[PDB]
């Protein structure tokens, strides 16, 4: 029910970083799991990244972990994802997605997720 | 060994480095195990405390019981997690015993001695039999890695842990403080070592 | 036939194919009855659920106990409906006791042992026997049709029904675990097909 | 005569007709009497409704316990009124004990064993012997037009009436179920005629 | 003591699909059921069909069964009618009508429906 809002996007030069954050709009934020995802131009969106309702947990794609990081402030309930060592191929648009207002595990899927934002663009020089 | 009867230990400070470590005889690894302690404290009406830390060397939480401010207990096994509702919290002691199964995936949790709905959790997943179990930090590493915001403040005690689930009548023995016999952890033959502020106190529940 | 004492059926995750079928040695329409049932779960504050599924070839709900969401209990017989209403939801294991009479209309509603006004429904009526009864999915055809919003997460067991109304006295004998001797479905002597996720453990209930 | 003992009347549907006329040997005129009765209904949060209805040739209104709404117990002799609030309802078998006299006017009214304060009404009155009683419907009539608003839906039953008031203690006696000797209404001597959807059944309350 | 609007009426060509709505003023709705009737110029009103407080014991029309479908939302309580397979005869007023604030099975008459919507009009070309 939750409505998800998204910010801290822009062109940067390679090596440089972007704290993107995603904001909520809602009660049950801290009833549903938060998700990044990615989407190219002639494409489909892509998991990057997902995290605990509890925050306790995390899960990140192969190529974000050690590079990536995602948390989550239950008290101003915002998801934070900070990104490091941005290359040229990672400039594309990314989605902050959350649904599942009841308690799971931490899935990689699509289907699942149900609420979805407008979206914001990140590019490498 | 030592016995623990009667005895707890105490926290008695908010910090980064006062954690006891607990050693487990086992060799092959759990399909299935029952866990049940007392435990003691304030945190709960503020803030989160991990209550349980079981890591192996792949994973930094196997199992975890940890308590989420707002949510209540949220129990998680090969890192999936599922939570536990409470909606308001008295301050007193509470005893808890949780119970998962492998072949067939339920867990079963008795707080209080009253039980909460049955749910599955991450059927078919093994558990490994090397692992580290520390209490009053959480671990986010084999051997180090605690956070302030999250070490408990308080005393726990009857930390006992089978290899198998527990039969509802066994679990209301065990509330009622009878006899029964721990194979993998007990408190009555118990195994461990203290780092920074902690000690030993007679216990204040029951 | 086996025998389900001290045993109770668990639907661990919610999902649409995982259902119990009971067969039924009926041969004679029924003209009254009383079912006796004890479950648990903690889905009230959420989406709608099916407790008993009694279905005839030409109705798919001759008798449907129904919780309906914010409303309550929600029993129906041959195509009407009456509501039980509940004001607030615990959680806790619950017992339920409820009998219609053909003759007068006559429906008992016993929630944990303590009756609810008498009301009227379907002054006349004859229930077929040939049925198919179901736990866990509310049928809208003979055998199918599960719909995933209103199947039952949780446990159910003690589930009993007899061809007359018993008496408060046996109502509370029955609630009490007293002996007694069902001539319909016999819970000690049931005979059921499984279907999907569900397992036999034993209950927690008293 | 019928003896009603753990038997009690049943009224399923709010309608017009649905009543049982009361019949009494008493010819002298009363200057006190006591009614006792229990019963059990729904309808409290919803509208009012009539307990007991005593009428002569020239009142309807002689003798009216009745349930106003969001009011509680209106209590009504000889054409005059009186309220007893009630704050908050609760959906219970309720027992009732309620005493006049002529000479000093004083009434009491005990619910539930527990009394309401004393107080005053029509000092010096005389009530007529000649007079129709009826349940299930109010009377403004001494042979009919009766209100659907006003009949009420659910069970009364243990009516007893005496003419002369009892001491506190005999009513604790009543309240518990102890023998007692009726003069002028026994439930185990009844005689009576039933109209419309009204039953026979076992009692729910204890 | 609800008051009931409705909407989604209009003219199709045989073969269509229209689906009305029927929105409800009042916090009771979930205690009474719900109906449609049809109207036509020199004629009474007819009934149609009916939807449980609960939702899940409905009644059709003869002509309506196989064809038509009825069911209700109470959280944002409002009551769908989705018609297909629509005939020339099928044009006239139609009314969203309701009430039973208590507890009883699905009747086919007028006198004890009590509150009326303002209506709407249906036809078929």
């Amino acid at each position: 029910e939750v409505q998800l809002v998204e910010s801290g996007g822009g062109l940067v030069q390679t090596g440089g970083s972007l704290r993107l954050s995603c904001a909520a709009s809602g009660r049950t934020f801290n009833r549903h799991y938060m998700g990044w995802f990615r989407q190219v131009p002639g494409k489909e969106r892509e998991f990057v990244a997902s995290i605990s309702q509890t925050g306790l947990n995390k899960d990140y794609v192969d190529s974000a972990k050690g590079r990536f990081t995602i948390s989550r402030d239950n008290a101003e309930n915002t998801v934070y994802l900070q990104m490091n060592n941005l290359k040229p191929e990672d400039t594309a648009l990314y989605y902050c997605a959350g649904s599942q207002s009841s308690y799971y595990d931490k899935p990689r899927l699509l289907t699942e997720y149900a609420y979805w934002g407008q979206g914001t663009l990140v590019t490498v020089s | 060994q030592t016995d623990m009867s009667r005895k707890a230990f105490v926290f008695p400070k908010e910090s980064d480095t006062s954690y006891v470590s607990l050693k487990a005889p086992l060799t092959k690894p759990l399909k299935a195990f029952t866990v049940c302690l007392h435990f003691y404290t304030e945190l709960s009406s503020t803030r989160g405390y991990s209550i349980f830390s079981y890591a192996t060397k792949r994973q930094d939480n196997e199992i975890l019981i940890f308590w989420s401010k707002d949510i209540g207990y949220s129990f998680t096994v090969g890192g999936s997690e599922i939570l536990f509702e409470v909606p308001e919290v008295t301050v007193a002691p509470v005893h808890i015993c949780t119970s998962w199964e492998s072949a067939s995936g339920i867990v079963e949790f008795w707080v209080d001695g009253k039980p909460r709905v049955r749910k599955s959790l991450k059927k078919g997943y093994t558990v490994g039999a090397e692992a580290s179990i520390i209490l009053g930090q959480e671990q986010d590493s084999f051997g180090g890695n605690f956070e302030g915001s999250q070490s408990l403040v308080g005393d726990i005690g009857n930390v006992n842990m089978w290899d198998f689930v527990l039969s509802p009548d066994e679990i209301n023995t065990i509330y009622l403080g009878g006899p029964f016999s721990p194979n993998v952890l007990n408190w009555r033959a118990l195994k461990y070592e203290v780092q920074g502020e902690v000690f030993t106190k007679p216990q204040l529940w029951p």
